[PDB]
C-alpha cells in the first residue's frame, strides 16, 4: 500500500468509523457525563515536567484521561502490526462495501468537522451537539 | 496573539515542506 | 583496485619486484635499456598500495608509480 | 606633547612610582641588623633603584597617565636614542654575522669535503673571516655591482610549476 | 584582436568615435575639460564658503557637479590624444 | 551505481564502512560524479541555489514567528531600556523545579534571552506590534514556497536553460549591479522614507494608509522641479523624544553626521540619503557592458588590451577571460574573498558607528555580534584560498595563460613564499620577544623598565579625522585647514561632536597596549596567508613531488619513501591553516572584548596597563572574568546562566576529543578493530547478528577532517559560552 | 496553541529522528537501487 | 589525576591549623565531598581557586613560578 | 655522586641550616642564593635567620637532622 491504495482507504476508513464512536462517547461524557475532577490539574510533585504545559502548569485530569484512553486502543493495535494473527488483515504487505461507503462517509465528516470549528469559534463537541 | 493565526502559519509550512521533499526528489 | 604504472625511465634493476609484499610486479623482456628488462604490473588487484616499490626505485623521478584506486577486500588488507 | 604625553621629570604619577618602589624596599630593610649581609644588599638595591629613577627623569623620555616611559618611533630625530641609534647599532652587528657566515660557506665550498668543515670548524680560517665583516656595507656593496652577490636564474633549481 | 605589442597600442582600443579623431583636437578637448573641472570646483568651494548660499545644501549646483564629473573625462581624452599621436594621427 | 552512493560506482563497491562515510562527504562535489557533463552540472547547481535561498527565508520567517508568538516586543518597544528581549520559550522535560524558576526570572514561563539584536533592528525599521511581525513571517513563508517551486521548475526539460545562458557575463553583471543592487537600494530608501522615518516621529504608516499619507509636506513637487533642498529643511531637534512627535522635524534626506542624541545611533534621514546616493551609483554602473544593444564593453576586449608597454607584467591579462568563465572554482574563490572582506568590514563599522536605535546599550549583544561576524569572516577567507588551490589542480591551463599575469605568479612562487616566511618570522620574533621582556620586567617589580611603543601612526589617522586629544592639529583637528573649512557646513559639526565624545566607540582611545595586540594580529594574518598561499602555489607540484597534480586536491600522502611525505597535499595546507584562522580570530576577539569590558566597567586604565604583558591577559581578562560563568551551577544551587556553564565544559570536552583524532594515527586503530571483529565472531548469542559493512578504522584524511571538526566546534562553543555570560553576568 | 510545545517537541526530538535514522539505514543497505 | 587527587584531598581533609578545644580549620575548608563529584567543581574549586598564588606572584619572591607557569603553557 | 656532593656543598655554604636547627618551626628552608644582575635578586626571599635565598623543597634539611648533623663542618 503506502499511499492512495485501496488498502489504505480501507484501514483509514476503519479508524474514522471507530473515531466517531470515540468522539460521540466523550461528547456524551464531557457534555454532562461521569468524568471525575474534570478541570483541576495533576501534581507537579507527583508527575513532574512531563505533565506540564508551561512552567509548572500541569494538564488537567480531563486531558489526561482522554489521552490515556487513546493509548489503550493504540497499544493493542500496535500489537496487531508487530505480531499479526495468521488469519487477520495485514498492513504493509454486512460483510463488504459496507466498510468502503461508511468508511468513506466517516472520513468525510471529520474534515467537515474541522471546517465547522475554524469558522464559528466552536470546539468540536458543540458541533456534534448541534448534530445530535 | 490569535490561535487561528498559528494554524494558518503551519498549513503554509506544510505546503512548503511538500515542495521541498518534491524539490529534492528531482535533484537526485 | 589500485593503479600501478611503469614509465620508460625504468633501468630494469628488479628492485621493485623484490620489494612487493603481495606479488603484483614482475620482470619481462625489453629492448630499451642496458639490462633489456622492464618492470610490469600484471596483477594490480593484489596491490595493497603500501608503496614499498617506490621506496626501492633508484631513478629520479620514479619509474614505478602507484595511484590510489577503488578499494576491494584485497586492497583494504582485511583478514575478515 | 606627542599624543598628549608628558615628560617623565614632570609626571606626577612617575614620581609616585619612585616613592612606592623605595618604600617597599625600606619596609623590608627594617627587619635586619645594620651591618649584616641582608641589610647591605637591600641598601645597595635602593641605590640601584634610586639611580634608575634619576636616570629616566633627565633621560628625556615621555610618560603617560600610567606613569611609565613610552617610546616614539615615528622617525623624530629628538627621540633618536629610543629607536634609531640602537637600530643602526643592531643592523651593524646583525649584518656583520650574516656576511661573515656567508663568507665561510663560500670559502669551504670549493673542496673535496665541504660538509666536513661545517660540523668541524676550520677555526684558524673561521677566526680570520669573522673579523673581516667590520666593513661589510662596503663589501656587500662591491659584490652587488659585480655580479657575485646574486646568481643567475638558470642556476637555481625550481619546482616543476615554475 | 585587442592585444597589442610594442611601444604603443593600436587606434582601435580608443573606440569607434575616438579612433577616427586626430590627436590635436583630442589634446585641445582634454585641456578644455581640465579647465572646466578646476573652475567648477573652485566655484563650488566659493559657494560653500559664502553665507546664505550654503544652507541646506544650497551650495551644490548641477553644472559644477558636471564639471567635477568631467575631470576623469579630461584624463582619458589626453591619453587618447597621446595614442592618436603615436599612430601618426 | 546501484549501492547507496549512486553517483560513485567506485565508492559503491567498497565492502567496508568507509563507503558510508565517503558517500556523505563527497555528495556536493558535483564535478566528480559519474557521467557528469558540463551542461547538467550548471543546471544542478542552479536548482541547488533556489533550495538554498529558501532555507534562508524559512530561517528568517522562524525568527519573526517566535518573537511575534513568544517574545516581549510590545513591552520592549514601550520601555527599551529596562526589559530584556526574549528569544523563544523553553519546554524541556528534563528540568527540575528550580530550573523552571531560574529561567523564568522576570516572566511567566521558561525562556531564552535573545542576543541576536533582531529587536533593535526591527525597532528602527518601523515594526511596533506583534501583528506586523507575524505578517512579515507569513510573507517569507510564501516567498520560500515560490523559491522551492522555481528550483523544481528550472529542472523541467523545457525550462532548463542552456550552457551559453550561464556564461553570459555581460548581461548577468549588468543586471546584478543596476537591478539586484541598485533597485533594491532604491526600494529600501522608499521604505525608510514612508515607514521608517514616520514611525520614528510618532506617525503610523501601514498597508492601510500609505497611499493617502505623503511622507513629506512638499509632496514630490520639489523632486520634479529640481528643488531638492526642501527635503533637507527642518530636521529633528536636539531634544526629540524618539518615537514621538515631540521635537520632530519634517526632513527626509539630510546629511547631519554623527548620532541621534537620544538613541546614540545614526540619523534615519542620513541612512535614507545614503541608500539613495548608493542606489544612483549602482544603477549607473550597471550600464557598462554590451548586451545585444550595440553600446557597451566587451569584457574579453578589455582584458586583452591591458599589458603595460614597459613589459613588467609580461603578456598582461590575455587569457584571463577564458580561465574565469571556464572555471567555477576561480569564480567561487573570488566571491568568497570579497564576502570575507565584507563581513569583516561590517563587524568593525557596526561597533563604531552603531546604526540601530539603542544598540551599544545591551552589552551582551554587541559582544555577540562583533565576534559572530569575525569568526564567519575567518571561515570565508580560508574558503577563498581553499578554492583557489582547487582551481590550480583541476582547472588551470598553462598553455592558455602563457606569460600571463596568472602564470608569472607561479614562475616566482618561491619568492612569494620565502618572503611571506620572512615577514612572519620577523613579526613573531619581535612581537613575542617584546611581550616576554615586559613580563619578566614586571615580574621582578620594575615595571618602569617596560618597552612600550606608542602607536603614533594610528593616532595620526585619528587626529586627521578630527580627534582633538593627541594634540596633533593635523587636518580635521586644525581649524585653519581647507579640509575642515569645506567640511564645517555640510556635516562636520555632527561628526566632531561624535568623534570627541568619550562615551562612544568612534575611534577609541588607543595606547601602547593597543600597539602590541595589532602586531600580534598582523602576525596571525601573515602566517595564515603563508600556509594558504603556499598551499595554492605548490598545489601542482614541488621538489618532493613533481607530479602532484596527477593525484588531485586531496590525498593521504606519498608514502614513507624519499624521507616521508605526511601532509603533502594542497588539502592538507587548508587543514593546517584552519588552526591559524581560529587562533588569529581568537586574538582579535579577546582583544575586542577585553577592551570593552574595561570601558563598560568604568576603568579603562585596567586594560591600558595589564595589556602590555601576557600575565595581564591571563589574570585580568580570563581568570577575573570567568567568575559568574562557572558559578552558573554549584552544590548550593543553580542560576539562569547554568546552560552557559554547562556549555562551557561541553566545549572543553569536544576540543579535547579532537586531540585524539589529531595525535593518534590510523594503524593503531586498524589493529584494535581486528581484535573486536574477532571477539564478536566468537561469542555465543551475539553470533546470530552480523554487520553488512566490514568495520574498519577511519582513513588518514578522514581522521584529519574529524579531528578538525572537534577542535573547531569545541573552540567556538567554549568562547561563545565565555563571552556571553561574562558580559551578561556583570552587565558592564 | 499554548498547548503546542508539549506536542511537537517529543515528535521533533524523538519521533522524527527515529524515523529518519530508520529510513537512511534502509536506503544505505539496499543493494539494487 | 593522581597528583590532583592527592593535592586536593590533603588540603581539604587533613592539612590545616587548630586553636583551643581542637577546632580544626582545614586549608580549603572541607570542600571535598560536595565539590569534586562534578567536573565544574574540579574546574572551579581546584584549578581556578587555587591558581590565585601563581597568578598574583608578580613583585614577590615567588614570581619565578609565575614566569615558569606562562613559559610552560607556551 | 657529583650531584650529591653539590647538594651537601650548597647546604654548607649557601643555606640557613644552623638557624633552622635552633628553631625548625619558624625558619623556612633554603639552600640556593641568586646573584643580583638584572633585577633578579627579588628571588632571594626573606626566609629567616638573617638569610636570603630561594626556598628549596627537597627535604635536605630534615634528612640532615635525622642523621644528627647539627653543623656545617659535617
Ligand atoms: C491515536 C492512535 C490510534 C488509535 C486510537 C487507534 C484505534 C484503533 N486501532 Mg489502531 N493504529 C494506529 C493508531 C491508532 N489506532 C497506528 C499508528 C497504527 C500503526 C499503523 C495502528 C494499527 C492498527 C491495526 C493493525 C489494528 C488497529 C486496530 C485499532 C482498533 C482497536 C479497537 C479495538 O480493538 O476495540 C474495539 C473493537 C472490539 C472488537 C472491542 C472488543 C471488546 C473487548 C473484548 C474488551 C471488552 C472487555 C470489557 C471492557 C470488560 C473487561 C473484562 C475484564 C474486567 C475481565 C481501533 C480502531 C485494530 C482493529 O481495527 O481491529 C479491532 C487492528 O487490527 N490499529
Ligand atoms: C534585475 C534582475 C535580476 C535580479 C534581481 C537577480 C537576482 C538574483 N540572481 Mg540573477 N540573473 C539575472 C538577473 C537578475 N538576477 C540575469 C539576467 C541572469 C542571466 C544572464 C542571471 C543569472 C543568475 C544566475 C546564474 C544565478 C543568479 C542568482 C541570483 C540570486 C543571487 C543570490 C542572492 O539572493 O543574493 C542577494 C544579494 C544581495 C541582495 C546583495 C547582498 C549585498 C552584497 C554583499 C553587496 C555588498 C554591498 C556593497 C557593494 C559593499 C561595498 C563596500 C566595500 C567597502 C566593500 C538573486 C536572487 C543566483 C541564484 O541564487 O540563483 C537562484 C545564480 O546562481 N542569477
Ligand atoms: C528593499 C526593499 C524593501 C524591503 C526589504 C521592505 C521590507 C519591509 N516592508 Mg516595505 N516598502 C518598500 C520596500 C521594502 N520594504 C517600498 C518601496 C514601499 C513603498 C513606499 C514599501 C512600503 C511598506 C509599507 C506600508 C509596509 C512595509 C512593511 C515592510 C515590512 C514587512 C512587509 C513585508 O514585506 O512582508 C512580506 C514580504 C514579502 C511578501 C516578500 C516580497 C517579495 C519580493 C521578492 C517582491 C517580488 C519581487 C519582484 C517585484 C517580483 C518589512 C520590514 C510593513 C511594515 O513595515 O510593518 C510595520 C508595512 O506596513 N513596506
Ligand atoms: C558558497 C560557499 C561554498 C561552496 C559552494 C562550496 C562548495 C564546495 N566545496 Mg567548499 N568551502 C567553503 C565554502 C563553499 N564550498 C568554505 C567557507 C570553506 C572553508 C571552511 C570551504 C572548504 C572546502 C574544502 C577544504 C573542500 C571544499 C570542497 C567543496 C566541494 C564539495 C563539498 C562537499 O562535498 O561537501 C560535503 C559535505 C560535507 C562533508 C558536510 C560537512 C559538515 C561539516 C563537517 C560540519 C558539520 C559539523 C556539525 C555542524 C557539528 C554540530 C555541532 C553540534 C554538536 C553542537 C564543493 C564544490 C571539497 C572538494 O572536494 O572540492 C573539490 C574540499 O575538499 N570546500
Ligand atoms: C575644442 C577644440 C575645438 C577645435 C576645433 C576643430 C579643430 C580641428 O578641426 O583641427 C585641429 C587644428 C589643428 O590641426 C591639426 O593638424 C594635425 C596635422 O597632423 C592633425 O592632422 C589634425 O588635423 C589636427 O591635430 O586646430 C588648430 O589648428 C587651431 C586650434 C583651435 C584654437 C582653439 C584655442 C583658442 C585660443 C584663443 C584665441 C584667442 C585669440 C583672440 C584674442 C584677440 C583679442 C581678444
Ligand atoms: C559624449 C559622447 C556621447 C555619444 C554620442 C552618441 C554617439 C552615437 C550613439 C551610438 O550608438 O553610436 C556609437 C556606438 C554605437 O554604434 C556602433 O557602431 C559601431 C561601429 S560604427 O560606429 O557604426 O562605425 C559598431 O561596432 C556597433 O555595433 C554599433 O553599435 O556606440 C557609442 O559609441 C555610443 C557611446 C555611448 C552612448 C550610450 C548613450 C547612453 C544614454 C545616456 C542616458 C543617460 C540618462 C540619464
Ligand atoms: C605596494 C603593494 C600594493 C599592493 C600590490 C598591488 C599592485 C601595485 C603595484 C602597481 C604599481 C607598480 C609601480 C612600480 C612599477 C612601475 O611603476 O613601473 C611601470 C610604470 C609605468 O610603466 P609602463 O609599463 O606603463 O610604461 C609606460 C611607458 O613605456 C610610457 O609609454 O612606471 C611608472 O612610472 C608608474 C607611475 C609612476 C612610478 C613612479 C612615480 C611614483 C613615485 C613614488 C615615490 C617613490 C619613493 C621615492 C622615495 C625617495
Ligand atoms: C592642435 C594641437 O596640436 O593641440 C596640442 C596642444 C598641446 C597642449 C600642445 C598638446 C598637449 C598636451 C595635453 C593636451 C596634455 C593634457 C593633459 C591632461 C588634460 C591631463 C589630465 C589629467 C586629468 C586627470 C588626472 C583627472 C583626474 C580626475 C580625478 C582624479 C577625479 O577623481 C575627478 C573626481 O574626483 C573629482 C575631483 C571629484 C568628483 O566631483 C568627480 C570625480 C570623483 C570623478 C597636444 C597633445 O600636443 C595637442
Ligand atoms: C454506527 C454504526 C453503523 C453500523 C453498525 C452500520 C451497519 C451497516 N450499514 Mg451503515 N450507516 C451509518 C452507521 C452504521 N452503519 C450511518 C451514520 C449512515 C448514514 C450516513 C449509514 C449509511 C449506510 C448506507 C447508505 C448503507 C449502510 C449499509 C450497512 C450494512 C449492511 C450491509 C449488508 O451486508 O447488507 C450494515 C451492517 C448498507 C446496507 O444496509 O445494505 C443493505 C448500505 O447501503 N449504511
Ligand atoms: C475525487 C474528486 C474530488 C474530490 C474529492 C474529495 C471529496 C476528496 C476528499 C478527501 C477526503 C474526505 C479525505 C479525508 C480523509 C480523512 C481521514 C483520513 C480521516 C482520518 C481519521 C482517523 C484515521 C481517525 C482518527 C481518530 O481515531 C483517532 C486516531 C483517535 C480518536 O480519539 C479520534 C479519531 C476518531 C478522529 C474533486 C475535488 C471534486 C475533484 C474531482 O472532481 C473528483
Ligand atoms: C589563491 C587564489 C585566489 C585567491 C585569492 C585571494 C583569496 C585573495 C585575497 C585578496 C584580498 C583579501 C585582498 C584585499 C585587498 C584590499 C585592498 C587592496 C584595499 C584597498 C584600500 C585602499 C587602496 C585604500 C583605502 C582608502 C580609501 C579608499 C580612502 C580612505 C583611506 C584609505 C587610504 C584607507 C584566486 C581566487 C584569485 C584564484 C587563484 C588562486
Ligand atoms: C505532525 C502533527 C502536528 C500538527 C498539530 C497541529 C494541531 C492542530 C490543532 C487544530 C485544532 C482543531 O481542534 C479544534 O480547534 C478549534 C480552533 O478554535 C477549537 O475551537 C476553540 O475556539 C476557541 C479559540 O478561538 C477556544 O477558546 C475554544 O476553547 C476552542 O473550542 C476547538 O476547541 C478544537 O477542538
Ligand atoms: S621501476 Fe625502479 S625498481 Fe623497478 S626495475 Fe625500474 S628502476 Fe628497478
Amino acid at each position: 500500500g503506502w499511499g492512495p491504495s485501496v488498502h489504505a482507504e480501507k484501514w483509514n476508513g476503519r479508524h474514522a468509523m471507530f473515531g466517531w464512536f470515540f468522539i460521540c462517547c466523550t461528547a456524551y461524557a464531557k457534555g454532562h457525563g461521569l468524568i471525575p475532577d474534570m478541570d483541576v490539574p495533576l501534581n507537579l510533585k507527583e508527575w513532574g515536567t512531563l505533565a506540564t504545559i508551561t512552567g509548572k502548569g500541569t494538564i488537567t485530569n480531563g486531558r489526561a484521561v482522554i489521552l490515556l484512553a487513546n493509548a489503550h486502543f493504540f497499544a493493542i493495535s500496535l500489537m496487531a502490526t508487530i505480531c499479526p494473527l495468521p488469519f487477520g488483515d495485514s498492513l504493509l504487505l454486512l460483510t463488504e462495501e459496507a466498510e468502503m461507503i461508511n468508511g468513506r462517509l466517516a472520513m468525510l465528516g471529520l474534515i467537515s468537522l474541522i471546517f465547522a470549528t475554524a469558522i464559528e469559534q466552536k470546539p468540536m463537541l458543540d458541533i456534534v451537539n448541534e448534530w445530535t | 496573539i490569535t490561535d487561528n493565526q498559528v494554524f494558518v502559519a503551519l498549513i503554509m509550512a506544510l505546503v512548503c515542506g511538500y515542495l521541498a521533499v518534491k524539490l529534492a526528489k528531482q535533484l537526485a | 583496485s589500485h593503479s600501478v604504472k611503469i614509465y620508460d625511465t625504468c633501468i630494469g634493476c628488479t628492485q621493485c619486484v623484490r620489494a612487493c609484499p603481495t606479488d603484483v610486479l614482475e620482470m619481462i623482456p625489453w629492448g630499451g635499456c642496458k639490462a633489456k628488462q622492464i618492470a610490469s604490473a600484471p596483477r594490480t588487484e593484489d596491490c595493497v598500495g603500501c608503496k614499498r616499490c617506490e621506496s626501492a626505485c633508484p631513478t629520479d623521478f620514479l619509474s614505478v608509480r602507484v595511484y590510489l584506486w577503488h578499494e576491494t577486500t584485497r586492497s583494504m588488507g582485511l583478514a575478515y | 606633547d606627542i599624543s598628549g604625553l608628558t615628560p617623565c621629570k614632570e609626571s606626577k604619577q612617575f614620581a609616585k612610582r619612585e616613592k612606592q618602589a623605595l618604600k617597599k624596599l625600606q619596609a623590608s630593610l627594617k627587619l635586619y641588623a645594620d651591618d649584616s649581609a641582608p641589610a647591605l644588599a637591600i641598601k645597595a638595591t635602593m641605590e640601584k633603584t634610586k639611580k634608575r629613577f634619576d636616570n629616566y627623569g633627565k633621560y628625556g623620555l615621555l610618560c603617560g597617565s600610567d606613569g611609565l616611559p613610552h617610546l616614539i618611533v615615528s622617525g623624530d630625530q629628538r627621540h633618536w636614542g629610543e629607536f634609531i641609534t640602537p637600530g643602526i647599532l643592531f643592523l651593524y652587528i646583525a649584518g656583520w654575522i650574516g656576511w661573515v657566515g656567508r663568507s665561510y660557506l663560500i670559502a669551504i665550498r670549493d673542496e673535496k669535503k665541504p660538509t666536513q668543515k661545517e660540523i668541524i670548524i676550520d677555526v684558524p680560517l673561521a677566526s680570520r673571516l669573522l673579523f673581516r665583516g667590520f666593513s661589510w656595507p662596503v663589501a656587500a656593496y662591491r659584490e652587488l655591482l659585480n655580479g657575485e652577490l646574486v646568481d643567475a636564474a638558470a642556476a637555481a633549481a625550481a619546482a616543476a610549476a615554475a | 584582436d585587442m592585444t597589442w605589442e610594442g611601444e604603443y597600442p593600436p587606434s582601435k582600443v580608443l573606440g569607434p568615435i575616438m579612433s577616427k579623431m586626430p590627436s590635436g583636437l583630442l589634446g585641445l578637448i582634454s585641456i578644455a575639460c581640465a579647465a572646466v573641472c578646476v573652475y567648477s570646483i573652485a566655484q563650488s568651494g566659493v559657494l560653500q564658503q559664502q553665507p546664505g548660499a550654503y544652507e541646506n545644501g544650497s551650495w551644490v549646483k548641477w553644472y559644477y557637479v558636471l564639471g567635477s564629473f568631467g575631470g576623469p573625462l579630461a584624463w582619458g581624452t589626453h591619453v587618447a590624444s597621446w595614442i592618436q599621436r603615436k599612430n601618426g594621427m | 551505481a546501484t549501492k547507496f552512493p549512486k553517483f560513485s560506482q567506485a565508492l559503491a563497491q567498497d565492502p567496508a564502512t568507509r563507503r558510508i562515510w565517503y558517500g556523505i562527504a563527497t555528495a556536493h562535489d558535483l564535478e566528480a560524479h559519474d557521467g557528469m557533463t558540463e551542461e547538467n552540472l550548471y543546471q544542478k547547481i542552479f536548482a541547488s541555489h533556489f533550495g538554498h535561498l529558501a532555507i534562508i527565508f524559512l530561517w528568517t520567517a522562524g525568527n519573526l514567528f517566535h518573537v511575534a508568538w513568544q517574545g516581549n516586543f510590545e513591552q520592549w518597544v514601550a520601555k527599551p531600556l529596562k526589559t530584556k528581549p526574549i528569544a523563544h520559550s523553553i519546554w524541556d522535560p528534563h528540568f527540575g523545579e528550580s530550573a523552571l524558576k531560574a529561567f523564568s526570572k522576570g516572566n511567566t514561563y521558561p525562556v531564552n534571552i535573545a542576543f541576536s539584536g533582531v529587536y533593535q533592528w526591527w525597532y528602527t525599521i518601523g515594526f511596533r506590534t506583534n501583528q506586523e511581525l507575524y505578517a512579515g513571517s507569513i510573507g517569507l513563508l510564501i516567498l520560500s514556497c515560490v523559491l522551492l517551486f522555481a528550483g523544481w521548475l528550472h529542472l523541467q526539460p523545457k525550462f532548463r536553460p542552456s550552457l551559453s545562458w550561464f556564461k553570459n557575463n555581460e548581461s548577468r553583471l549588468n543586471h546584478h549591479l543596476s537591478g539586484l543592487l541598485g533597485v533594491s537600494s532604491l526600494a529600501w530608501t522608499g521604505h525608510l522614507v514612508h515607514v521608517a522615518l514616520p514611525a520614528s516621529r510618532g506617525v503610523h504608516i501601514g498597508w492601510d494608509n500609505f497611499l493617502t499619507t505623503p511622507p513629506h509636506p512638499a509632496g514630490l513637487k520639489p523632486f520634479f522641479t529640481g528643488n531638492w533642498t526642501v527635503y533637507a529643511e527642518n530636521p529633528d531637534s536636539a531634544t526629540h523624544v524618539y518615537g514621538t512627535s515631540e521635537g520632530a522635524g519634517t526632513a527626509i534626506l539630510t546629511f547631519l553626521g554623527g548620532f541621534h542624541p537620544q538613541t546614540q545611533s545614526l540619523w534615519l534621514s542620513d541612512i535614507a540619503h545614503h541608500q539613495l546616493a548608493i542606489a544612483v551609483i549602482f544603477i549607473v554602473a550597471g550600464h557598462m557592458y554590451r548586451t545585444n544593444f550595440g553600446i557597451g564593453h566587451n569584457m574579453k576586449e578589455i582584458l586583452d588590451a591591458h599589458r603595460p608597454p614597459g613589459g613588467r607584467l609580461g603578456a598582461g591579462h590575455v587569457g584571463l577571460f577564458e580561465t574565469i568563465t571556464n572555471s567555477l572554482h576561480m569564480q567561487l574563490g573570488l566571491a568568497l574573498a570579497a564576502l570575507g572582506v565584507a563581513t569583516s568590514l561590517t563587524a568593525q563599522h557596526m561597533y563604531a558607528l552603531t546604526p540601530y536605535a539603542y544598540l551599544s546599550k545591551d552589552f551582551t549583544t554587541e559582544a555577540a555580534l562583533y565576534t559572530h561576524h569575525q569568526y564567519i569572516a575567518g571561515f570565508l577567507m580560508v574558503g577563498a584560498f581553499a578554492h583557489g588551490a582547487i582551481f590550480f589542480v583541476r582547472d588551470y591551463d598553462p598553455e592558455l595563460n602563457k606569460n600571463n599575469v596568472l602564470a608569472r605568479m607561479l614562475e616566482h612562487k618561491e619568492a612569494i613564499i620565502s618572503h611571506l616566511s620572512w615577514a612572519s618570522l620577523f613579526l613573531g620574533f619581535h612581537t613575542l620577544g617584546l611581550y616576554i621582556h615586559n613580563d619578566t620586567v614586571v615580574a621582578f617589580g620594575q615595571p618602569e623598565k617596560q618597552i612600550l611603543f606608542e602607536p603614533i601612526f594610528a593616532e595620526y589617522i585619528q587626529a586627521a579625522s578630527g580627534k582633538a586629544v593627541y594634540e596633533f592639529n593635523v587636518l580635521l583637528s586644525s581649524s585653519s585647514s581647507p579640509a575642515t573649512v569645506a567640511g564645517n557646513q555640510v556635516w562636520l559639526p555632527g561628526w566632531l561632536e561624535a568623534i570627541n565624545n568619550n562615551k562612544n566607540d568612534l575611534f577609541l582611545k588607543i595606547g601602547p597596549g593597543d600597539f602590541l595586540v595589532h602586531h600580534a594580529i598582523a602576525l596571525g594574518l601573515h602566517v595564515t596567508a603563508l600556509i594558504l598561499v603556499k598551499g595554492a602555489l605548490d598545489a601542482r607540484g614541488s621538489k618532493l613531488m613533481p607530479d602532484k597534480k596527477d593525484f588531485g586536491y586531496s590525498f593521504p600522502c606519498d608514502g614513507p619513501g624519499r624521507g616521508g611525505t605526511c601532509d603533502i597535499s594542497a588539502w592538507d595546507a587548508f587543514y593546517l591553516a584552519m588552526f591559524w584562522m581560529l587562533n588569529t580570530i581568537g586574538w582579535v576577539t579577546f582583544y575586542w572584548h577585553w577592551k570593552h569590558m574595561t570601558i563598560w566597567g568604568g576603568n579603562p586604565g585596567q586594560f591600558d596597563e595589564s595589556s602590555n604583558y601576557i600575565m595581564g591577559w591571563l589574570r585580568d581578562y580570563l581568570w577575573l572574568n570567568s567568575s559568574p560563568l562557572i558559578n552558573g551551577y554549584n552544590p548550593f544551587g543553580m542560576n539562569n546562566l547554568s546552560v552557559w556553564a554547562w556549555m562551557f565544559l561541553f566545549g572543553h570536552l569536544i576540543w579535547a576529543t579532537g586531540f585524539m583524532f589529531l595525535i593518534s594515527w590510523r594503524g593503531y586503530w586498524q589493529e584494535l578493530i581486528e581484535t573486536l571483529v574477532w571477539a564478536h565472531e566468537r561469542t555465543p548469542l551475539a553470533n546470530l547478528i552480523r554487520w553488512r559493512d566490514k568495520p574498519v578504522a577511519l582513513s588518514i584524511v578522514q581522521a584529519r577532517l574529524v579531528g578538525l571538526v572537534h577542535f573547531s566546534v569545541g573552540y567556538i562553543l567554549t568562547y561563545a559560552a565565555f563571552l556571553i555570560a561574562s558580559t551578561s553576568g556583570k552587565f558592564g | 496553541m499554548i498547548n503546542l510545545p508539549s506536542l511537537f517537541v517529543p515528535l521533533v526530538g524523538l519521533l522524527f529522528p527515529a524515523v529518519a535514522m530508520a529510513s537512511l539505514f534502509l536506503h544505505v543497505e539496499k543493494r539494487l537501487l | 589525576v593522581v597528583i590532583f587527587h592527592f593535592s586536593w584531598k590533603m588540603q581539604s581533609d587533613v592539612w590545616g591549623t587548630v586553636t583551643a578545644d581542637g577546632s580544626i580549620s582545614h586549608i580549603t575548608g572541607g570542600n571535598f565531598a560536595q565539590s569534586s563529584i562534578t567536573i565544574n567543581g574540579w574546574l572551579r574549586d581546584f584549578l581556578w581557586s587555587q591558581a590565585s598564588q601563581v597568578i598574583q606572584s608578580y613583585g614577590s619572591a615567588s614570581s619565578a613560578y609565575g614566569l615558569i607557569f606562562l613559559g610552560a603553557h607556551f | 655522586f657529583l650531584w650529591i656532593s653539590g647538594m651537601h656543598f650548597h647546604g654548607a655554604y649557601f643555606s640557613n641550616y644552623s638557624a633552622w636547627l635552633s628553631d625548625p618551626i619558624k625558619i623556612k628552608q633554603s639552600s640556593q642564593v641568586v646573584w643580583p644582575i638584572v633585577g633578579q635578586e627579588i628571588l632571594n626571599a626573606d626566609v629567616g635567620g638573617n638569610f636570603q635565598g630561594v626556598q628549596t623543597t627537597s627535604g635536605w634539611f630534615q634528612m640532615w637532622r635525622a642523621e644528627g648533623i647539627t653543623s656545617e663542618v659535617e
